[PDB]
């Protein structure tokens, strides 16, 4: 029966008219378009002055669909290209396109793929949000909302990955912003770039300023008494005394993901200040069981789910560490060329991963 | 059934539709083998009461054709370059763009012919490497069903003359793929985030060619330790990389064009660029041992054949704290004296001559 | 090199790389005016 491809001969009609819809809608256009100008005087209700943007400005009448109130003074228009006539009037922009926003809202699903912590993640929420959320209440009442929090954690669980992952519920663009490079020069003029980057944040209203590392390595090496002094201490007040930044007005917060807490100038920790912190560290048993699972969530082999044997091999490991531990599992498989991936590769990432960060410290 | 003049009428009015098609392509297409008008698109997403463009003319000029009346937004981004109809001021076709002058081609070798052979010693660390660099670009698609990403940064410090270069240029060659060579101390410019714009158009290079080999050199003059002090304290030069480390991201999905950073002291940069999908693979360069100094000059020489039977132990023996390089300028030495010493002591003098 | 008698084989593929004739204000550059007249046509130029 030849009747029965009568489906399979629809499906390639639908196919080709789609193009030729296509092509209709290319060709019947075919258009010259319209000049643009701006409007530089409005004369009279009949005559008006538009102004090429290259030069000529000519006295031409309006659309006749439009009218003045949509035209206006000192507005992008559309004249015609020949005749000499407005036919479209156009919204503009200006971009300052240097040093804007980098990292935006989306992808922001990773609330299930921090997995530690949750209840940490919980606890950041419940702080941030709800003056995110609606910061009217705050001048209502006459409160002022809180300007962010503190991250504790050197290398441990992912703070940055906290960072994307809390905006899920806050619909925010959270931007990684990295102390030395809103510093830069050692003078208290640095307060220009804060400012740049607040008016960033202004212009994308919803975000979060996520600080990289304000701290100078918390750990060990130079910290805020050391090396540079009072520098980093007087440009975080810069960004202490913006609190005034219209907190009502700005659904902005700020986020400081420093090492470690240890050299923080207390003086920072008022009320007023940073206040808020929560606690970070490396995470524990369950947490890393946790996020060993995620880890290997992406990973579909045969293997086994002994992740408490891989836990007591791998205690005290970052988050970071675990999903390069999950790579190396991958990369020893890959190695053999195996396209099976067994509780014995996992034992050789933790072993191989274990015996680099043993000889690294 | 039906199906007899239902296909007489459809082959009837594909072909016919696909030749009105090629009519419309060939009226519009010499326009297109006529564009004369640079596009730089302030983009209007003028949903009709879709989407629309102005179109700065390269005569000075705006144009701002209907709903972008030839090609698709999703392709067409606010940019330049992309033909314009000379006389329907329309879209016309995308064309290439321009690569910032410098990065045009900076030193783009288009491809290097260099072999894995030739050089050694680091062996260990030189199959590492291809592990995590020219496998994930052979068997890319062995990492996309392991569900892996491949690491992208792969840092290689030592002295100088161990092979950095040409062990990527070599990668490079095994991969098949494009190369591009940064030169990184003269990438700081005295204007205005001139390094950031090579740096983003030299990803942008990579991104159009291929999965590709990044290889920026002098990372550590490209990034400091953040050892401020009064005479200066990377000002500027943080601004580039922060650039490059913005850019490492772009490439994430599809995992390709890898980067490669050659310097000689690791611990000279910031624990920034260090990160696991940042530069994560820090391979160490040592300068070879007596058998490899030796191994890697007699493979430098084997394209010489003037003195037979020459074991070159005597030269290891005095190779005392020598480079890959100063190995070949040692065999090259003798490559320029032996003509007409010659024997296991026209070696010598190649390390005394530089200094 | 020029003559190219020897360079390809018995020594090592390309003959010496480069040759920087330095020295005080002087002899410098007329052994080279007088390298180019023994050699072929191909004749140097001075540039500065
Ligand atoms: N060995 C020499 N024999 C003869 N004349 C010489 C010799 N060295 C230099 N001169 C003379 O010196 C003058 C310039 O010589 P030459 O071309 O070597 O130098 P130059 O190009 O002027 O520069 P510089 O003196 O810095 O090397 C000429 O008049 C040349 O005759
Ligand atoms: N709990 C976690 N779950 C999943 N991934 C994590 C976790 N902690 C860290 N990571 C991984 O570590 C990387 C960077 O973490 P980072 O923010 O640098 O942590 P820290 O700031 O404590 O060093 C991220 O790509 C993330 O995938
Ligand atoms: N293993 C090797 N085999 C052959 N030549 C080598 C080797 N290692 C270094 N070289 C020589 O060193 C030169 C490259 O020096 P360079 O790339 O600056 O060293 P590095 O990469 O350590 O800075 C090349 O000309 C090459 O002849």
């Amino acid at each position: 029966i030849d009747g029965r491809l009568k489906e399979l001969r629809e499906q390639l009609k639908e196919l080709t008219k789609q193009y030729e819809k296509s092509e209709n809608d290319l060709k019947a256009l075919q258009s010259v378009g319209q000049i643009v100008g701006e409007v530089l005087k409005q004369l009279t209700e009949e005559k008006f002055i538009v102004k090429a943007t290259n030069g000529p400005r000519y006295v031409v009448g309006c659309r006749r669909q439009l009218d003045k109130s949509k035209l206006k003074p000192g507005t992008r228009v559309a004249l015609d290209m020949t005749t000499l006539t407005i036919m479209r009037y156009l919204p503009r922009e200006v971009d300052p396109l240097v040093y804007n926003m980098s990292h935006e809202d989306p992808g922001n699903v990773s609330y299930s793929e921090i997995g530690g912590l949750s209840e940490q993640i919980r606890e950041l929420r419940e702080v941030i949000e709800l003056p995110l959320t609606n910061p009217e209440l705050f001048q209502r009442v006459g409160i002022i909302p809180p300007k962010g929090c503190l991250l504790y954690g050197p290398p441990g669980t992912g703070k940055t990955l906290l960072a994307r992952a809390v905006a899920s519920q806050l619909d925010c663009n959270f931007l990684k912003v990295v102390s030395s490079s809103i510093v830069d020069k050692y003078i208290g003029e640095s307060a220009r770039l804060i400012r740049e980057m607040f008016n960033y944040a202004r212009d994308h209203q919803p975000c979060i300023i996520f600080m990289d590392e304000i701290d100078a390595i918390g750990g060990r090496r130079f910290s805020e008494g050391t090396s540079a002094d009072r520098e980093i201490q007087r440009t975080l007040m810069e960004l202490l005394n913006q609190m005034d930044g219209f907190d009502t007005l700005h659904r902005v917060k700020m986020i400081m993901a420093t090492n470690r807490p240890d050299t923080l100038d207390p003086a920072l920790l008022r009320p007023g200040r940073l206040d808020r912190k929560i606690h970070i560290d490396l995470p524990n048993e369950q947490a890393r069981l946790d996020i060993l699972k995620i880890h290997a969530g992406p990973i579909t082999k045969h293997g086994e789910i002994d992740y408490e044997a891989i836990v007591k091999l791998s205690d005290g490991f970052n988050g970071a560490d675990l999903r390069n531990v999950c790579t190396e599992a991958g990369m020893f498989a890959i190695r053999a060329d195996h396209d099976f991936v067994v509780q014995e590769d996992f034992m050789k990432a933790v072993r191989k991963v274990a015996d680099s960060k043993k000889l690294e410290s | 059934k039906i199906m007899k003049s239902e296909v007489l009428r459809v082959t009837h009015e594909l072909q016919a539709m696909k030749d009105k098609i090629k009519e419309n392509s060939e009226k519009i297409k010499v326009n297109k083998t006529l564009p004369y008008l640079v596009s730089n698109v302030i983009e209007l997403l003028d949903v009709d009461p879709g989407k629309c463009a102005v179109i700065k003319t390269s005569t000075r000029q705006t144009y701002f054709l209907p709903v972008i009346g030839l090609v698709d937004a999703e392709k067409l981004k606010p940019g330049d370059l992309v033909g314009v109809n000379k006389d329907s001021y329309l879209i016309l076709e995308t064309l290439p763009t321009e690569y910032d002058s410098r990065v045009k081609a900076m030193e783009v070798d288009e491809r290097p012919t260099e072999q894995y052979s030739d050089i050694g010693g680091l062996d260990k660390q030189i199959q590492e490497l291809v592990e995590a660099i020219v496998l994930p670009m052979n068997h890319k698609e062995k990492f996309e069903n392991l569900g892996i990403q491949p690491p992208k940064g792969v840092l290689m410090y030592g002295p100088p003359g161990t092979g950095k270069t040409l062990l990527a240029r070599a990668c490079a060659a095994q991969t098949k793929a494009t190369f591009l060579k940064l030169a990184g101390p003269q990438l700081v410019q005295m204007f205005i985030g001139d390094g950031a714009k090579l740096v983003r158009d030299a990803f942008a290079l990579a991104k159009e060619k291929a999965p590709s080999i990044i290889f920026i050199d002098e990372l550590d003059a490209i990034g400091t330790k953040r050892f401020d002090s009064e005479k200066a304290g990377d000002r500027e030069v943080q601004r580039t990389m922060l650039e490059l480390l913005n850019q490492l991201d772009g490439f994430q999905p599809n995992t390709q064009v890898k980067v490669i950073a050659a310097t000689n002291r690791v611990d000279i940069l910031d624990p920034a660029l260090l990160r696991s999908g940042r530069l994560d693979r820090k391979i160490e360069f040592p300068m070879p041992n007596e058998e490899a100094r030796a191994r890697i000059m007699q493979i430098h020489s084997r394209k010489m054949n003037v003195s037979p039977d020459v074991n070159y132990e005597e030269l290891a023996r005095c190779t005392d704290d020598f480079n890959g390089a100063q190995c070949k300028a040692v065999c090259v030495e003798a490559g320029m004296i032996a003509l007409r010493e010659l024997t296991h002591e026209d070696y010598m003098e190649g390390i005394l001559e530089v200094q | 090199p020029l003559l190219h008698p020897e360079r390809f084989v018995n020594l090592g593929i390309e003959p010496p790389k480069g040759v920087l004739l330095f020295g005080p204000p002087g002899t410098g550059k007329t052994l080279c005016a007088r390298a180019v007249a023994n050699r072929t046509d191909a004749c140097f130029i001075r540039v500065i």
